[PDB]
């Protein structure tokens, strides 16, 4: 956090949603000619074949196991919230500009991780690091640590050399600094502050960091936290809530932003439910080992 | 100096707390490197240990997913309605332009061209220099003489050639002015006499 | 919109600045004072620089008096303008778009046409002897010149009307605010129909006239932002027909890949009839590249509810004696708006289907109408605006008349910021208005094609 | 179950982005290897089509000094670092281009250094340089690492040999080597360096050991550029060192004592915490001879003392930042003005670098 | 209904100066004649990207 | 609805065609048909009456009013010269064709 302003995040990326729908369409009729047969999917024989656009595409349904398989690399590793947050956004920067049935997922995850690692100052070496990647996959990875560099050699050719990026976690400390004022006077209970963070933590799915600034995710989320903490006879009660309304009002930050980022977290919430790891699991098991 | 330093200032942007003295408000998303005290007091009892900071809230890395579980059917309404009453006292405090004004139907400010003593010499002048096409529009506009009977601007107006637009705002300017002076004059005020 | 002036209000959208040239062969001595009071109230606005045409001579700048147009003077006023732009060579691209006004010497259509032919007979020849010019066309009457009762606070509309023909041809001078909502209503999990919650419209109005020659259309964003108005000569043939139907859907798809996505293009049929030749060609035409919703529009009262009461609308009282209501403003409550009536529009939504006014094969579903009432006091009919959905893409198709009459509203509040019509009717959206002007002033032509 | 070297990976992505790529054949062209860096050579590229020559730099990363060694940590700050920085007083990173094996920058190519300045000066004629020139490059060097300190990014790496100048006299301080932006130390700098800036040009911080260095080792590294500058030689042109992680430098720091003086508890509060305090204990006691080290140069006093005081200070909470180092009575108070144009007056070229062809 | 001698462009004014100066100075910013209130004039600030 | 089958695009002509006949019959045979008008012989109103039925969907047979203010005049013997015939346009009158 020096200066989201005048960086290199607000000026060579972070397009607005006309810019991102636009190059989603580029990789549609980009990956048109590539294959128009399909998917042979065998289980019981049984061979249907899926249109180009019936699932496996970038719309949600990996995305939620893609963010999942992270965290569980990251909580096996031991490494800090910063880096799988920075190996987020390399895994959906190079999955905008690049398709997913072409490119090994995992290896793509454990590359992305230990290019954030070593791009964040916490670095890990190769060899526990593509040793946890088979110990907790015992496919899908080569033992040669020369295969898992060549994809870092290409993620750095893909995104092309633009690899530090402001978070919002910054931005919510920031936050939380500022709400210790005389203007407002108020602070949140500790277990809210990490539902708030865990909130921040769970909005780097569902496309949301390549459109706004981060301290409006951070308004977005602790707003929710806020107002999901205050109500659980006057309607606006619990004067916490009051200051905080008083707060997102008198200072300018704008809304109709955080009017979409909240409802794309309660539509992420709502795509949760109809998730399972069955039929994602088998799909990249039958598009990698046939 | 030569060339402006680097200060790192923000470009046009809202603090967080436009009530706040102005130099100690902190300006969203940025943060330039300042020497202060915190920082010496951590160099100073920090050697040969190493200083590195913990996060502040227990448990991260966890998704909130048993942790706020029923956020969409119970749990919606009360964000509509109250997001509604964020975006109500936005428009209704933040942005609208308010009225500080309990006179007429004119905005505050709104002066008229205030009247200035002159003689004929700065007067025949300045008639001179209304005559031309090429004069400014708020310097001229900034002060106008007083005791122009009508016969005098009209004649001096169709006399020395006066553009047509600059003509109606010097008759309309005394029309108001000799309106305005008229209604201040007046001892009784009865229902017909305002 | 006539406070324009009296607030110093400016343009959002920049400036434009052309160099002008009024061509007259009537009454020079009028002419030399209407031109450089139009360019000083266009540049006393910030409106950019109409830095007004000179040539060498002893010709007052920006005119050219001549007598008898024809071919010979019009081709040595092209070798003038052409010898003008071979010296002004290294200039920038934006100075020099030039435009001619010419002033109607009887406003009717017959000579409309004749000024179009001269200015064509201009261009033809300018054009040929170089390239890469480009000049336009306005025209004004000459009595607005030569009326001696003309205010000057009027020519500021008239500079607005050159405003928007500058080659920034789709940006105009205002646009919708796009405010926030007045309710949030987060979309959770649906009730789970098949309803959309589409995120942009786009509106387009096309007609065709009685004999079966022309074709005229206007597109439109959901704010009034990407405008196109055009025309085809489709003639007695079905070719050149099949061949404006395809060009229309290929400025709506040219317009329609700039937004988001889930967009519903809502194309609005003039005049009642909908035949079965354009239904068959906008069901070639369609697919689920985009989903449209056909609508019927009638603006002549053939349907005329008629309104009797003296209670409700609280201009009659004012309008009835002028001392009814007649009150003091209570200047110490001052937050009020001044509110212009023949603007202030009420929507209807019928409860049953109504017949289409003309075409009896085809009713509708889900009618309503914009109401506009007469200022005046008494028992009088009010002035309507029929909107007949006959196509819904999805389900619940009162939800889709309510936002189709709540975006009409504001493509009807926009057509006074436009030169489109002066402040007589606030409840036809400007398009339709656009359409309805073209097809009631354009089809007495005759062509002949050589 | 298990895997080997022969399952589905990137291989398809390679063809698709190997038909269509941009080579240093094909954007520039070669003209010389100018001899900078061992551990990754530096070029000189011609711009491939008043003459407007050859003015781009090459840096091509090439470490194997084989199959695809990684990046390294020193090319993986230094690319994240200077393509998003961006002033008047740094190095241009024009294009990054990704060969066969390694990776390839490309600057702006500059006309002479630091160190070519003293060595024109090293001829026996000893041309001393004029204190307008040393204390504009001082002004314009000092700005330069404030824009550095303020965006939250160290700077390990300071020597008269990666600091250019230009044509129309701009300084740019142009090698983010060792640079790292410290807003949150996840690991701490000790864990992930263990050593700093060379050896010539180290602080004493550095030199005991520190493992919190704090962002002064700028400044003193700028006051030993300024000192260098002042005397036409490195002002600790120190002797290098051979279970203990550190050679100690046990001669580097007998100089810095020897030239500037011994600490004690009242010039330095917390040197009792250090790791290795009592090594200081085994040199002798010596005064200071600073203002008479100045005194042998040349006749500039009463306002290059001050700066040389306060700069070369070992009290790491009272050293002097930049921004607090911009007006400190050498900038404000003038006979010739201080510019961004350095070679205004002065009329020679400093010839150009010496190309191996 | 004003009388016509009452809509005068105005330039006697005093707002050459710098917005935001200080905070709340709509009271030099409203000078014309007409009260902006009288069309709920909304001014437009955002925090920009 | 959005499509009218062809029985009840029947009946409403058919009702059309038994208003306007009873119309004309019950009057003092000074009214005919003009194609969805109803048209006086003489110059009376000099507009055109149209009747026009609706069936609703609850089961409201209505029946709408419009009075079109053409200007169709009827002509006679002493217009057959050109100054009238010239510079109008001719209809027959049952029908409406021109």
């Amino acid at each position: 956090s020096g200066s989201f302003w005048t960086s290199t995040q607000r000026h060579h990326w972070q397009y607005t949603k006309a810019s991102l729908a636009k190059e989603r369409q580029k990789l549609w009729l980009l990956e048109c000619q590539l294959f128009p047969q399909g998917l042979n999917i065998v289980m019981d024989k049984n061979i249907p074949i899926t249109h180009r656009d019936l699932h496996y595409d970038k719309d949600y349904n990996l995305r939620i196991y893609c963010y999942f398989l992270i965290m569980k690399l990251g909580r096996r590793l031991n490494i800090r919230q910063y880096a799988l947050a920075t190996a987020h956004i390399y895994l959906s920067r190079f999955l905008i500009k690049a398709s997913v049935r072409e490119i090994n997922l995992y290896m793509l995850v454990t590359t992305c991780v230990y290019l954030a690692c070593k791009v964040e100052e916490c670095p890990q070496y190769i060899r526990t690091l593509v040793s946890e990647a088979r110990t907790l996959w015992p496919e899908f990875i080569p033992p040669d640590p020369t295969k898992v560099t060549e994809f870092e050699f290409y993620l750095l050719e893909e995104l092309e050399s633009y690899l530090i990026v402001h978070h919002p976690y910054q931005s919510l400390k920031q936050i939380v600094q500022v709400l210790k004022q005389p203007p407002f006077q108020i602070t949140l209970s500790s277990d809210d502050l990490q539902n708030c963070w865990s909130l921040i933590n769970d909005s780097y799915i569902n496309d949301v960091h390549l459109l706004y600034p981060p301290h409006i995710i951070a308004v977005a989320c602790l707003f929710i936290t806020i107002s999901i903490h205050g109500k659980p006879p006057k309607n606006s009660s619990s004067p916490v809530q009051i200051a905080f309304n008083r707060f997102m009002a008198e200072s300018l930050v704008d809304l109709e932003e955080v009017m979409d980022t909240i409802q794309e977290q309660i539509t992420l919430y709502d795509h949760w439910d109809k998730y399972h790891e069955q039929w994602i699991k088998f799909l990249l098991h039958t598009l990698y080992l046939r | 100096g030569s060339g402006r330093y680097l200060l790192t200032p923000p470009d046009d942007l809202h603090p967080y707390v436009p009530s706040s003295k102005p130099q100690e408000q902190v300006y969203p998303d940025f943060k330039p490197w300042e020497h202060t005290a915190a920082e010496d007091q951590i160099l100073a009892n920090f050697v040969a240990k190493g200083f590195y900071h913990t996060p502040m809230v227990n448990f991260e890395s966890i998704s909130a997913r048993s942790s706020v579980h029923e956020s969409l059917v119970t749990q919606s309404n009360i964000l509509s309605q109250q997001f509604d009453k964020i975006i109500k006292i936005r428009e209704d405090h933040i942005n609208k332009i308010p009225s500080n004004s309990t006179t007429t139907l004119h905005g505050p400010g709104f002066q008229l061209p205030n009247r200035i003593t002159l003689t004929d010499h700065r007067k025949e002048t300045w008639l001179h220099e209304l005559s031309s096409s090429h004069t400014s529009l708020v310097k001229i506009g900034k002060f106008i003489p007083h005791g122009l009977k009508r016969r005098q601007v009209i004649e001096q107006c169709y006399l020395k050639f006066i553009p047509l637009k600059r003509a109606i705002w010097l008759i309309k300017c005394c029309y108001f002015i000799e309106w305005k002076s008229n209604h201040k004059k007046k001892r009784s005020n009865a229902a017909g006499a305002d | 919109q006539p406070f324009i002036k009296f607030l110093n209000f400016r343009p959002p959208n920049g400036i434009k600045n052309f160099k002008s040239l009024l061509l007259s062969s009537s009454f020079k001595e009028d002419c030399l004072s209407f031109a450089p009071t139009l360019s000083q109230t266009y540049i006393n606005q910030e409106l950019g620089f109409c830095e007004l045409l000179k040539l060498t001579n002893e010709d007052p700048p920006g005119l050219m008096y001549l007598k008898a147009f024809d071919k010979n003077k019009l081709l040595l006023l092209a070798a003038q303008i052409v010898s003008y732009c071979s010296n002004n060579k290294n200039s920038i691209k934006n100075v020099p778009p030039i435009l001619i006004i010419l002033p109607l010497d009887n406003a009717t259509l017959t000579e409309l046409v004749d000024k179009a032919n001269i200015f064509q007979v201009i261009k033809n020849e300018v054009c040929a002897k170089m390239p890469n010019i480009e000049l336009y066309l306005k025209v004004i009457p000459m009595d607005f010149i030569r009326n001696v009762l003309v205010t000057v606070d009027q020519y500021v509309n008239v500079a607005i009307s050159i405003y928007n023909m500058l080659p920034p041809k789709s940006v105009k001078f205002t646009h919708i605010a796009h405010t926030l909502p007045e309710k949030v209503n987060f979309r959770t999990m649906q009730q789970s129909s098949s309803i959309i919650y589409y995120d942009s419209y786009i509106h387009l109005a096309y007609s065709r006239s009685v004999d079966k020659e022309w074709v005229f259309a206007a597109l439109s964003d959901s704010y009034g932002q990407g405008s196109m108005t055009k025309t085809w000569y489709v003639g007695n043939s079905r070719g050149k027909f099949d061949d404006a139907c395809n060009q229309i859907w290929n400025i709506a798809l040219n317009l329609a890949s700039k937004k988001f996505g889930k967009i519903c293009l809502i194309l609005t049929r003039l005049n009642g009839i909908l035949p079965d030749d354009e239904l068959m060609n906008w069901r070639r035409l369609s697919g689920r590249n985009i989903h449209l919703a056909v609508v019927c529009v009638d603006d002549n009262s053939k349907i005329s509810f008629i309104d009797e009461d003296k209670l409700y609308p609280s201009f009659k009282p004012i309008y009835k004696d002028t001392r009814f209501g007649g009150r003091m403003d209570m200047t110490r409550l001052y937050d009020y708006e001044i509110r212009d009536i023949d603007q202030d529009i009420h929507g209807i939504v019928f409860q049953h289907p109504f017949p289409l006014a003309h075409s009896q094969h085809r009713c509708a579903i889900r009618s309503g109408a914009l109401i506009k009432f007469k200022k005046c006091d008494g028992d009088t009919v009010w002035d309507k605006f029929a909107v007949n959905l006959l196509n819904c893409p999805h389900s619940d198709s009162t939800q889709l008349l309510e936002t189709i009459l709540e975006e009409f509203r504001n493509l009807a509040a926009l057509n006074v910021w436009y030169g489109l019509s002066d402040g007589e009717d606030g409840h036809i959206p400007w398009h339709i208005l656009a359409v309805k002007k073209m097809m009631n002033t354009l089809v007495h032509t005759r062509v002949k094609i050589a | 179950l298990m895997a080997n070297n022969d399952v589905f990976t990137i291989g398809p992505y390679r063809a698709r982005k190997d038909r269509m790529r941009v080579s240093v054949l094909e954007k520039y062209e070669v003209i010389g290897y100018i001899a900078a860096g061992t551990y990754g050579k530096v070029y000189k590229a011609k711009r491939q089509i008043k003459p407007l020559t050859v003015f781009y730099a090459i840096k091509k990363f090439k470490t194997e000094k084989l199959h695809y060694t990684g990046i390294s940590q020193s090319a993986c700050r230094e690319m994240a670092l200077c393509r998003e920085l961006h002033n008047k007083h740094l190095t241009t990173l024009v294009e990054i281009f990704l060969e066969r094996k390694c990776v390839h920058m490309v600057y702006e190519y500059a006309e002479h250094d630091l160190l070519q300045i003293i060595h024109f000066h090293s001829h026996p004629e000893k041309r001393m340089i004029p204190p307008r020139m040393v204390r504009s490059i001082m002004w314009q060097l000092l700005d330069g690492v404030s824009y550095l300190h303020q965006n939250w990014v160290l700077h390990r790496d300071l020597k008269p040999a990666n600091i250019m100048v230009t044509i129309d006299g701009c300084v740019k301080i142009g090698d983010l080597g060792l640079a790292r932006k410290f807003h949150n130390m996840l690991q701490t700098l000790y864990t992930g360096d263990k050593v700093v800036v060379t050896i010539w040009y180290r602080a004493p911080e550095l030199l005991l050991g520190a493992r919190h260095y704090t962002p002064a080792v700028d400044l003193w590294s700028v006051g030993c550029i300024f000192a260098e500058l002042i005397g036409l030689q490195p002002i600790f042109k120190g002797e290098e060192a051979k279970k203990k992680t550190v050679p100690f430098q046990v001669n580097q720091l007998q100089r810095i004592l020897e030239v500037l003086g011994t600490p004690d508890q009242k010039i330095w509060p917390y040197l009792e915490k250090y790791p290795e305090y009592d090594q200081i204990t085994k040199f002798p006691k010596y005064r200071d001879n600073l203002a008479t080290w100045y005194h042998s140069a040349g006749g500039r006093d009463k306002h290059a003392l001050s700066l040389l005081y306060h700069l070369l200070n070992y009290d790491p909470i009272k050293r002097i930042d930049a921004f607090n180092a911009l007006e400190h009575k050498y900038f404000t108070e003038s006979d010739i003005p201080v510019s961004e144009n350095v070679f205004e007056g002065l009329t020679y070229k400093y010839p150009a670098r010496r190309i191996h062809t | 209904s004003m009388e016509p001698y009452h809509f005068i462009s105005n330039y006697n004014t005093k707002y050459t100066d710098d917005m935001a100066t200080g905070s709340n100075d709509t009271t030099a910013f409203n000078d014309s004649c007409v009260n902006l209130s009288l069309f709920d004039a909304r001014f437009e600030r955002k925090n920009p990207h | 609805k959005p499509n009218l089958p062809p029985h009840y695009a029947l009946f409403l002509k058919a009702l059309r065609r038994k208003i306007y006949i009873n119309l004309a019959l019950g009057s003092h045979n000074k009214l005919i048909q003009f194609g969805n008008a109803c048209i006086s012989l003489s110059g009376v109103p000099n507009y055109l009456v149209q009747l026009e039925p609706h069936l609703f969907v609850n089961g409201d047979l209505t029946v709408s009013l419009c009075a079109k203010n053409m200007g169709l005049v009827p002509m006679k013997e002493e217009n057959l010269e050109e100054s009238f015939l010239s510079k109008h346009a001719l209809y027959l009158a049952p029908s409406g064709i021109r």
